[PDB]
RNA sequence: AAUAUGAAAA
RNA sequence: UAAUUGCGAUAACGAACGAGACCUUAACCUACUAAAUAGUGGUGCUAGCAUUUGCUGGUUAUCCACUUCUUAGAGGGACUAUCGGUUUCAAGCCGAUGGAAGUUUGAGGCAAUAACAGGUCUGUGAUGCCCUUAGACGUUCUGGGCCGCACGCGCGCUACACUGACGGAGCCAGCGAGUCUAACCUUGGCCGAGAGGUCUUGGUAAUCUUGUGAAACUCCGUCGUGCUGGGGAUAGAGCAUUGUAAUUAUUGCUCUUCAACGAGGAAUUCCUAGUAAGCGCAAGUCAUCAGCUUGCGUUGAUUACGUCCCUGCCCUUUGUACACACC
């Protein structure tokens, strides 16, 4: 079998699954290539791990990774995450611990949301209001 | 307009009948160890720079 | 002879047990199984008002029953099937079996 | 959409149908604002006349605008559906009518007379002036009045 | 108390009824206008749909055809497009 | 520098000005650097951002905003608006559309333009609504710097938005020129004027 | 390398194909595309008044061959939107079932998709094929 | 056939109103309770009663 | 606040009072320990005895 | 009521709860109402030991007057417990060390 | 700093 | 200390309810147990481009392997853990470090003594007392009424627009619910602009509705600073549905009508992060009908990190001519 890992990544409802393995460096998210990204704004944000690492890195890599879940954003954070720790678990279980450690310290000390999921949660709403905390309008007369 | 600029080393409470502003042991970059006593509008740490417009006014406290 | 056996519970202990006896049992009968499959839980909740007459405060109040459901797989000779679908029977727990 | 000099064939104002019309805002909201005659209508009828949709009003040609007039007075016979027109069916007539202007307003005059004469509730109601179409009037439109 | 007169409360019978220049852009161009257009241009560093209503009094739709066209006879320059603002320059070779 | 390709082709200027240095999606932080002794540690600039969208949590700690970088602070203060909350992707958008425009007008840095704004339009004095017997009097008291790139940030985006409200102009424009206004001193600004105009009462009222 | 629809941005993909039908031609385009509002959830018929047939059989097309099979009930929730019910709030309304049956009624014409088990429509293999092609198309005109 | 949900909670009704008429007509008996026993094929009814000889 | 409450304190106090030496300063050793040797009928009350625990041999080391 | 509902405290702790009380609530001696406790032992309200222990009982009696209400808590004994925790959560029941004799020579036991 | 009054029995 | 939370002091000692402890839910698990009612990979068969070696798909009797994602059962984990400051030098607090998480880790459930002359006898076959009981105040049938409109008040839903309106694209969730001897959730096909009609289909439900392909959102176009394509109230004509029956229009749709509304006076509500708010979705009642609530998810701010100044709370001291107790 090609070496391969296999890394997850969540944010609020959305989840990303990252099949990581030994390729050609061929990167696409649910059988679609990464640089066709939408949102547009958020597909500079996808690239920043591999953007910081260097693409030298995913050379002979290829991660395909399927989404599903929460929404337009949150797949996004989801997808930059999957690939992120993705990317570890391969330098970790078949390259070297230097390599990983240097891209783990890389990754956090850009942003570390890369590695580590958003513990944020969604607050489950109360009686009495709309929201989490909102109340009704109180009236007196 | 002429400024002159200076360092918190000491916060010292709260102070406003709302606790609005923040008393603060001030003291000044230029013309060292004149320290100074001021009132903040605003969150401050220690070790914080502050632009007066005026050097000498103080307050021990407010209403 | 493939059968498929299912379990339906509020409460969860009673059932665990006799998943864990009907899998273990088999298992030293030496009988194929598809493990004790555990499906989501239906959590049936009611949302209603405390006070009945209406007045007062607005407060609200949800009741819940969760419910469990388990099944297994077996491909069993009917002989012993007699056994099988007979052997523990526990409380609270609605077991029922397909064949195929 | 290219860049062309309207020459002195462009006119700032129109008469269409009693009513007076600007010219420099587009065709199809230039044909709305005449009564009778709203976004669906008069664009529908723009694209049956087959003008330009993108020029404004006050550069098109008599030709285009007198077909246009023709289609509002006899949609039927333009293929319009039967389902399109604010007439669809007639009380005291079959057909189904389309109508313009001083005519809808003299329309809706009649029909409200209509019901009044023959007492109808509906009829009443609006000889008195007030909600017809079972609102709550407890709060609702105290200074219409 | 509480509890006003009925000849009180027929104030509310008595409450009666009572309660508590636009700019001219072209919207059209003109020999004239086309002439300023490609005169001005030239100047204005930056150029977008807003700034040629402002400063040109065209009518806005017409301001976005002309920049199109001004593109296509490369007098502008691009930094950003989208479809609901542009950013243009006047295809200066100083910056 | 090299342009190493991959099965999923990248585009060159994605390696050239953004793998080579960490830029923001076309400027840079490098050799920008705020005017104010005061607001060095509270700018947060001169630190790689890259897209002024992240999902930090910022609201934990009271000066856990003063991590956050004032692009993404003017986002968020631009948004904050009525209708406009949420929608950080209309923020961003028009944020991006601001400092190109910015960037156009003037060959200075706009990470650069946009911080000598908050520099210049942080009020240094405000009064409090201080009670008192009878009547209420002022009091004018100093300002904290956190306060001041709060205030200053507000002033900043009312009034890119005050401009914008019911007129042709659009929000990523208006918000351009306020900045400019601001970073040079100019009183056609609502920042400026409003700070002055704060300034001017603390000292009547000192 | 190879072409896929995946592969090429669905803007530009599908502004291509829909201009490829229109000058194509096979495509049976309903007498009423004039008078029609692509759902009652809408308030104006479309701006494009004569390519936007093609640009919905285009998406379509594109749908399908993303997806296993769809149906009419899919085409008309995935292209409804949000209503105004007048003063009431916006509710989402599917589109309108007529006009996405007869683009996939026409559709199967052309024959790039064929009704498929499951029900519904699935892109068909020479209709995959000529959807490869316009798609590499696309992926050469951008340079 | 019927839905678990539906059967379950109409387990719970119909061990709600075997309660009540329990509570109702073994009182004298002194009653305290009732668990349903629910097997295949067959199903049987405990009670608690103090007098169990006055409910036989 | 922290502030351990009395049931914690008494049930701390009392397993140091009888097994000092049996103790050790680590919060892990002291957990797993304190699992089986005294009936505590629930992990979240156990980690809670069992970090006061070790809070105090530090103390008794102190003096 | 006094005699009867203390007949029913002092039946049930001598038949082993942990804790019982009886609130009778009703007119009583006179036209307005009032409620009366009888309680003895100890018993818990709030924390899900309540759902675990605390068994409750209302029941309406009728007679000339009018209505009263009969409410019966009965906190049984968890060591009792057939099943459930065999005690309350901050019960911490520490085992007793067996006293060692310290040992200063050191040896070895042959097999 | 200004801040008056609150029916008869129960 | 959030806490009558503790440390301590001590004519009190020892205790009990409350808080806590607890229970549920929300965060970590490459671990155990697994999974044709969840999946993934590989291999078969097949489609397209490459023509290719690679890429993206369709196909469960193609099979095999696996549990990362998904469901779970049992369990681990957090205990302010460790470090540095700080205080009877104790409880504790502050900062930093690590960590999925260091505000009781987040939100709820439960929630004490005493009481109100709070709300309900229109939920109760729970009832006392009074009335009535056959030209009944019972039960039931037909039609109105609960909606009636000179006005005042309270929840709200729309907006007053370019951070948009419109059209055409991209187009991604979660809680949850659903029929069988009675008729639900409905797929697919066909017909109709539309609502809807029609023939079948799966589903007693992780298996089908349903990936509920939601909206807001993004991208490309029409616009134009204008009471304008904003708003669609208000009325007319017509087309269907639920229902024995719509009329005082149930509701949906088509066309037409296009009024107020220019950021809202004194006043006042809610809110400290996945929180406000925007945005819809599910359930509830339901034969039809939501602008309503109970939940859910998407997008996701600003400002706090304090105070007793307004409204109030708890404890101690104090004064009292108050005790149906500052009304």
């Amino acid at each position: 079998a090609v070496p391969s890992v296999q890394t997850f990544g969540k944010k609020k409802s959305a989840t990303a699954v990252a099949h990581v393995k030994a390729g050609k460096g061929l990167i696409k998210v649910n059988g679609s290539p990464i640089t066709l990204v939408e949102p547009e704004i958020l597909r500079f944000k996808v690239y920043e791990p591999l953007l910081l690492v260097g693409l030298d890195k995913f050379s002979n890599i290829d991660i395909r990774v399927r989404v599903t879940g929460g929404g337009h954003v949150s797949q996004v954070y989801a997808i930059r995450q999957a690939i992120a720790k993705g990317l570890v678990a391969y330098h970790q279980k078949y390259v070297d611990e230097q390599s990983k450690n240097e891209l783990k310290k890389a990754f956090t000390s850009y942003d570390r949301t890369l590695l580590i999921a958003d513990s944020r949660r969604p607050e489950p709403k109360k009686f009495g209001g709309k929201g989490a905390r909102s109340r009704f309008q109180k009236s007196y007369r | 307009t002429p400024v002159t600029l200076a360092k918190v080393i000491k916060v010292l409470g709260r102070t406003g009948s709302r606790g609005g502003v923040t008393q603060v042991r001030v003291e000044f970059l230029e013309d060292t160890s004149r320290t100074i006593v001021r009132n903040v509008k605003g969150p401050v740490r220690e070790n914080d720079i502050l632009v007066l417009m005026e050097s000498e006014r103080e307050a021990r406290r407010l209403r | 002879i493939k059968i498929r056996i299912t379990l339906t519970s509020t409460k969860v202990k009673q059932l665990e047990n006799v998943s864990s006896n009907i899998v273990k049992n088999a298992e030293q009968h030496n009988l194929v199984k598809k493990g004790p499959v555990r499906l989501p839980t239906k959590v049936l909740k009611i949302s209603t008002r405390k006070t009945p007459n209406g007045e007062g405060s607005k407060t609200w109040e949800t009741y819940e029953m969760r419910i469990h459901k388990r099944y297994i797989d077996l491909e069993a000779p009917v002989q012993i099937v007699k056994r099988i679908t007979q052997i523990t029977i526990e409380p609270g727990v609605d077991v029922e079996v397909v064949v195929a | 959409s290219l860049v062309v000099q309207e020459q002195g064939s462009f006119q700032h104002i129109l008469r269409l149908l009693n009513t007076n019309v600007d010219g420099n805002i587009k065709i199809v909201y230039a044909l709305t604002t005449i009564k009778g005659v709203g976004r669906r209508y008069s664009n529908l009828v723009c694209k049956k006349a087959d003008v330009d949709l993108h020029k404004r009003a006050g550069e098109l040609t008599q030709e285009e605008l007198e077909r246009i007039v023709q289609i509002m007075q006899n949609p039927t016979h333009y293929k319009i559906p039967a389902w399109f027109l604010n007439r669809q069916n007639d009380i005291t007539d079959g057909k189904d009518y389309h109508t313009l202007a001083n005519n809808v307003e003299s329309k809706l005059r009649d029909d409200l007379e209509r019901l009044k004469k023959i007492r109808a509730h509906r009829g009443i109601r609006h000889f008195w002036g007030l909600r017809v179409r079972g609102q709550h009037t407890k709060t609702t439109g105290r200074r219409r009045a | 108390l509480s509890k006003a007169a009925k000849a009180a409360a027929a104030l509310a019978g008595g409450k009666k009824s009572k309660k508590k220049d636009r700019a001219q852009h072209a919207v059209i161009l003109d020999q004239e206008k086309y002439d300023r257009i490609l005169k001005e241009v030239p100047t204005y560093r930056y150029v977008s749909v807003s700034v040629l209503v402002d400063r040109l009094k065209i009518g806005g739709s017409l301001a976005r055809i002309a920049l199109r066209h001004l593109e296509k006879e490369g007098i502008i320059k691009p930094i950003s497009k989208h479809s609901k603002q542009a950013i243009y320059t006047r295809a200066t070779a100083s910056e | 520098f090299t342009p190493v390709v991959l099965a999923t082709p990248i585009p060159e200027e994605v390696q050239q000005a953004q793998t080579e240095i960490k830029l923001f999606n076309k400027w840079s932080f490098e050799e920008v650097e705020v005017k104010d002794a005061s607001l060095v540690d509270y700018v947060q600039v001169r630190q790689p951002i890259f897209v002024a969208h992240t999902a930090g949590r910022y609201a934990n700690k009271r000066f856990r905003k003063a991590q956050c970088p004032i692009i993404e602070r003017l986002t968020n203060s631009l948004m904050m608006n009525g209708r406009n909350n949420g929608k950080k992707l209309k923020a961003v958008r028009i944020i991006k559309h601001t400092l190109d425009i910015i960037n156009v007008l003037t060959d200075q840095n706009p990470i650069q333009v946009v911080v000598d704004a908050i520099t210049n339009t942080g009020p240094r004095e405000d009064t409090t609504r201080v009670g008192g017997g009878g009547a209420a009097r002022r009091q004018a008291v100093d300002v904290s710097p956190l306060r001041r790139v709060n205030q200053a940030i507000a002033l900043l985006t009312i009034g890119a938005r005050e401009a914008a409200f019911r007129n042709i102009k659009t929000i990523a424009e208006t918000l351009a020129e306020e900045l400019i206004n601001a970073a040079k001193g100019s009183s056609t600004s609502y920042a400026i004027k409003k700070k002055d105009e704060l300034e001017r009462v603390a000292k009547s009222n000192r | 390398p190879g072409v896929s629809v995946r592969d090429v941005a669905a803007q530009d993909f599908i502004n291509a194909y829909a201009s490829f039908l229109q000058r194509q031609g096979k495509l049976e385009v309903p007498g009423y595309v004039d008078i029609v509002k692509t759902s009652s959830g809408n308030e104006m018929p479309p701006q494009d008044a004569e390519g936007w047939f093609y640009k919905r059989a285009a998406s379509v097309a594109r749908h399908i061959y993303m997806r296993k099979q769809v149906g009419v009930g899919k085409l008309n929730k995935l292209y409804g939107g949000a209503k105004s019910r007048g003063v009431r709030p916006y509710k989402h309304i599917d589109a309108s079932g007529s006009i996405n049956r007869k683009v996939l009624q026409a559709l199967e014409k052309i024959g790039i998709v064929e009704i498929s088990p499951k029900g519904g429509r699935r892109i068909s293999e020479n209709g995959q094929r000529d959807l490869d092609r316009i798609a590499a198309q696309t992926l050469e005109e951008d340079e | 056939l019927i839905s678990k949900k539906r059967k379950l909670v109409a387990d719970g009704v119909f061990y709600a109103e075997l309660n009540e008429f329990f509570t109702r007509e073994l009182a004298e008996e002194g009653y305290s309770g009732v668990e349903v026993r629910v097997t295949p094929t067959k199903t049987e009814v405990i009670i608690r009663a103090t007098r169990t000889q006055d409910v036989l | 606040g922290r502030v351990r409450t009395k049931t914690v304190k008494r049930a701390s106090k009392a397993l140091i009072e009888r097994y000092y030496p049996k103790l050790t300063l680590d919060f892990q050793t002291n957990k797993r320990l304190c699992d089986e040797i005294a009936t505590i009928q629930s992990k979240r009350l156990r980690n809670k005895i069992a970090g006061y625990t070790t809070h105090l041999m530090k103390r008794i080391q102190k003096g | 009521i006094r005699r009867a509902a203390y007949g029913v405290v002092r039946y049930v702790m001598e038949s082993g709860a942990k804790g019982c009380e009886v609130v009778v609530s009703g007119k009583l001696r006179a036209a307005r109402a009032k409620a009366m406790k009888f309680a003895d032992g100890f018993l818990i309200h709030s924390g899900q030991p309540v759902n675990d222990f605390i068994d409750t009982a209302t029941r309406h009696v009728l007679m000339r007057q009018g209505v009263l209400g009969i409410k019966v808590k009965i906190m049984r004994d968890p060591a009792k417990s057939r099943t459930g925790p065999k005690a309350l959560p901050d019960a911490v029941t520490i085992i007793e060390p067996k006293e060692e004799e310290p040992i200063l020579a050191p040896s070895v036991k042959d097999y």
